[PDB]
RNA sequence: GGCGGUGCGCCGCGACCGGCUCCGGGACGGCUGGGAAGGCCCCGGCGGGGAAGGUGGCCCGGGGGCCCCGGGUGUUACAG
RNA sequence: AGCAGAACUGGCGCUGCGGGAUGAACCGAACGCCGGGUUAAGGCGCCCGAUGCCGACGCUCAUCAGACCCCAGAAAAGGUG
RNA sequence: AUAGCCGGAGCCUCGGUUGGCCUCGGAUAGCCGGUCCCCCGGGGGUCCGGUGCGGAGAGCCCUUCGUCCCGGGAAACGGGGCGGCCGGAAAGGGGGCCGCCCUCUCGCCCGUCACGCACCGCACGUUCGUGGGGAACCUGGCGCUAAACCAUUCGUAGACGA
């Protein structure tokens, strides 16, 4: 997660060498908060995207702003996960229940 | 009356109202046993109408208060007689039992002669609790605890939160 | 044969209720099934407390049948329970339970990510020792 | 996905009506080993039990009248019935999913029986009460193969002791595996403590 | 790659003994079995996944054969875990016994 | 293109406000016998007493053999 | 006598609903069509919604045990249970 | 005895499910596991450890984002390819072992490099699923060239059937 938007989406965004996820909006009910915490209190967000920057236009070809502002902001993340033992690794691995596992019962 | 949860021990007086004939009536006090200090004082006017030539019309309750237990952490015996009916005529016990509180052993002594007798709280006047010193006591079930050296396991201990468990593995085992 | 008595002064683990997860120590027995007791050191305040929520150990401070609240504590730090429960085995096993039950996602990663390892090496090991048994047993 | 109880030391009506919740909601339910259920009273009690159910009978055609079950399984497939909505088409369809065996058969022998520790008879009744066996009460009231079931029984009980005895010694090589390597699984193991899993 | 729903079973209408209010259903979630682990799930959508003859649409995807009633998981219903739900359209009674989803995403933590 | 009105083809979602309900978490205060009890200050200090569910100490018995279990006297003695 | 004849009041007849396995008279409560909530009487092992409470205290063994107003079955007497 | 068995893709219909636990016996005023110094042909006995069971179902096992390189830890016995061999009868498994001609320390855990429609917030997603059944299409191999009934007769039988 980075930072609350204006009309109360989140920006949320894992690196795309990780979790192949974008710059990308994603409301905030339907979210799992894990309580694992990144210190992104002196990264730069960039000013320009908003949520008009990730307003549907009217096929989806990737802009080149897209790609620049993607590794703009995973070059000051990436470093920071990595400082963390074994986040990386938790990052790629993909959230499932199993036979016992009860989201009432356990605590994350 | 309805001996609900744990009784509590009321200290209600009254006296007649004052009459042309009578400048200051005088004042009974008496030890009632009660859920609540409206069933105390309900109960409080049943017995006063039986000893003396009293109704509540004619009477008034001038103080109706709850006094607590001097030594609730002290273990104590109680001595309770019983003025309980039967189906076929009415009968007086001398019961004793071990608490804490007179309030929770005449709770003791409710449960206990509806179990035994079958006698419901209605039919039981409750008339003395006093407390009385090991050396006194009678009933060897209350007196087989005056040891100083008393020592005893649980030996079947019967185990619960069995239906969190509802179906396991292992046998479980009702021994510690 | 039974080694646990409920007897004066014997050091009692709570099982439900209020107080439950404490320690607390036997002071004299009320009746049958309901018995005096008093956890001074534990915040466990002077009370009654049936035989139904505790669980009794192998721990025995001596103090008389009704000694007041002060030589209950004083006898508990002398003996120094606190200490001695947590070397127990049985505390040991206790404590890791809370131990699991606040287990974060994250930490839920982690040990399943060392439990694979870990049972490699173990089955890896063990592996050796079946091929090298079957030698030894011709 | 299919509950395997072991039918020993359990009371029937407190197992039966575990059974029929469990097996009302969708659950396939194997029942095993139901001569070893057990039922409180004497056993001259349950007997004049049975034996007065069994006088129960229609008088002008038998043929139609209560079918008297005497195998220990289908006499706990009976008291299942009995606790079950089964004159509708969901008391029909539940009562499928219910499978009761006496003895243990091959495809239940090596598969782990769970066990109800509330349908006890050591949790359930006091210790000088008296209890009695439906495996000797179905052979006294007409069921022949009491001792046909207690030499096949007895057959595998040996034959679970070669792989039990066999399963010590393959874990007894496994807790002495990690007797030789503490030394570069030390790693794995103080975090498996630090979580609480081997504490 | 894993499941991201609880199984629940659907046990019955809301009912009384001899009378039944099919417009309530009562849910059976697994691992819970007391009211007050019921209130994490309270809130959350629930669905009744089943499949038909008819090919109908799929968002986004291929139109497949399975078919759904949404619903919502209302409150907390006995005492031994169980719960109340209620959907759009009221469930058929050839669901009884069998296994409906409820879900995590009207998560409230 | 902007403003007002009506509506979204179908399947859906979210936000805030108001009404009616069920539930939870915090903090504040009154009355009592102006709580009862209870904790600390050597047993709070001093003096005077009492017995028992009898702690030291004494005697007898038994188990190894230096602690435990019983019975009796006692008044705090190395507990109360 | 579930018989016949009276007094007060309430019901059925004329009235459905929840409960008492069922039920003209019992208990609660009377009714336009619905949604949410909460109860009465009754209940909460399964049928059958609800105790899968770490329910409290005691009594009771029946080789005819006992289990809820109406209400559907029992007496005198006796028991070193 | 049967005028089907082995192995490839598409279409209708029936539906449920969304990781597996492969097992001692048995007690409940008692158990469990190891040492066997002891005695006999597996049991008894003793000892040592746990016993609110942690050689614990309050549990165990597997864990799956994928591809490309490089380095560290394990591994050299190991992962995967066909034939036999036996162990299974209460309603019986593709279970294990011997050798095979090819496969890599690729398996896995840590860390580097880079890539993968980044479908621009949204639902039945994700398996068991080469699921069961049915027609038709495939390719070849391996094969088999039967019975029942009616009719007639019999009369140990019979209202008619049988």
């Amino acid at each position: 997660f980075l930072k609350q938007l204006s009309s109360g989406l989140l920006l949320v965004t894992g690196p795309l060498s990780l979790n192949r996820v974008p710059l990308r909006r994603t409301h905030q009910k339907f979210v799992i908060a894990t309580s694992t915490k990144i210190d992104i209190s002196g990264v730069k967000i960039p000013k320009h995207l908003t949520d008009a920057y990730f307003k549907k236009k009217k096929k989806y070809e990737i802009t080149e702003q897209r790609k620049v502002d993607q590794k703009a902001v995973d070059s000051q993340i990436l470093p920071k996960i990595k400082a963390v033992p074994q986040l990386q690794g938790y990052l790629r691995s993909v959230f499932a229940l199993t036979n016992g596992v009860y989201p009432h019962k356990l605590v994350f | 009356m309805k001996a609900s949860g744990t009784l509590r021990e009321y200290k209600v007086v009254g006296r007649c109202l004052p009459t042309p004939k009578c400048r200051t009536p005088p004042l009974y006090r008496m030890r009632i046993f009660a859920p609540n200090h409206v069933v105390a004082k309900s109960r409080f006017w049943y017995f006063v109408s039986q000893l003396k030539k009293m109704k509540k019309s004619s009477g008034e309750i001038v103080y109706c208060g709850q006094v607590f237990e001097k030594s609730p952490l002290r273990v104590k015996n109680f001595g309770i007689w019983l003025r309980y009916d039967s189906r076929s005529g009415t009968h007086n016990m001398y019961r004793e039992y071990r608490d804490l509180t007179t309030a929770g052993a005449v709770t003791q002594c409710y449960r206990d002669m509806g179990a035994r007798h079958r006698a419901r709280a209605h039919s039981i006047q409750i008339m003395k609790v006093e407390e009385i010193a090991a050396s006194k006591c009678r009933r060897p079930a209350v007196k087989q605890f005056h040891d100083s050296k008393i020592k005893f396991p649980l030996p079947h201990r019967v185990l619960r939160r069995q239906h969190k468990p509802r179906f396991t593995t292992k046998r479980p085992n009702t021994f510690f | 044969v039974f080694r646990r008595f409920v007897e004066v002064g014997r050091v009692a683990y709570v099982s439900f209720g209020p107080h439950a997860g404490k320690l607390v120590a036997i002071v004299d027995v009320i009746d049958q099934n309901r018995a005096l007791v008093d956890g001074p050191c534990t915040r466990v305040r002077r009370q009654a407390m049936p035989f139904k929520c505790m669980q009794l150990t192998d721990f025995i401070l001596k103090f008389p049948h009704s000694a007041r609240q002060k030589y209950v504590r004083k006898a508990w730090e002398k003996a120094d329970i606190n200490t001695k429960w947590a070397a127990t085995r049985w505390a040991k096993k206790i404590e890791a339970r809370e131990r699991k039950a606040k287990m974060t996602d994250f930490d839920r990663y982690k040990v399943m990510k060392a439990k694979k390892m870990r049972n490699r090496i173990i089955k890896n090991e063990v592996k050796k020792l079946q091929r090298a048994a079957l030698l030894k047993a011709s | 996905q299919v509950l395997v109880l072991d039918g020993r030391g359990h009371l029937l009506g407190r197992l039966a009506a575990i059974v029929a919740k469990q097996v009302l909601l969708g659950r396939k339910v194997v029942v095993v080993r139901c001569e070893g259920i057990n039922i409180s009273g004497n056993f001259y009690r349950n007997k004049l039990k049975y034996l007065a159910f069994l006088r129960k009978r229609m008088n002008t055609n038998p043929s139609r009248g209560p079918y008297h079950f005497r195998a220990p399984s289908r006499i706990f497939w009976r008291t299942v019935r009995g606790m079950l909505p089964h004159k509708t088409k969901r008391g029909q369809a539940a009562l499928d999913r219910l499978k009761v065996f006496d003895g243990i058969p091959p495809p239940y022998d090596k598969k782990k029986r769970m066990v109800v520790p509330a349908a006890l008879k050591v949790v359930r009744l006091k210790p000088t009460r008296k209890f009695a066996y439906l495996g000797r009460l179905a052979h006294e009231v007409g069921w022949k193969y009491q001792a046909v079931t207690a030499t096949l029984e007895e057959k595998r009980k040996e034959k679970a002791k070669i792989h039990y005895r066999k399963k010590k010694q393959l874990m007894r090589l496994r807790k002495q595996a990690e007797k030789n390597v503490e030394k570069k699984i030390s790693k794995f193991t103080d975090v498996l403590k630090t979580h609480g899993l081997l504490v | 790659s894993g499941r991201l729903w609880c199984k629940a079973i659907f046990a019955g209408y809301k009912r009384g003994l001899r009378n039944q209010r099919e417009h309530t259903a009562l849910l059976k979630i697994e691992g819970v079995y007391a009211r007050d682990e019921t209130e994490f799930y309270l809130g959350k959508r629930c669905a009744y996944v089943y499949k038909a003859k008819n090919n109908t649409v799929t968002p986004g995807g291929k139109p497949n054969k399975t078919r759904v009633i949404w619903g919502k998981v209302t409150r907390a219903h006995g005492n031994s875990g169980m719960v109340r739900a209620k959907f759009r359209s009221n469930l058929p009674a050839k669901a009884i016994g069998h296994r409906i989803r409820v879900m995590l995403y009207p998560s409230r933590i």
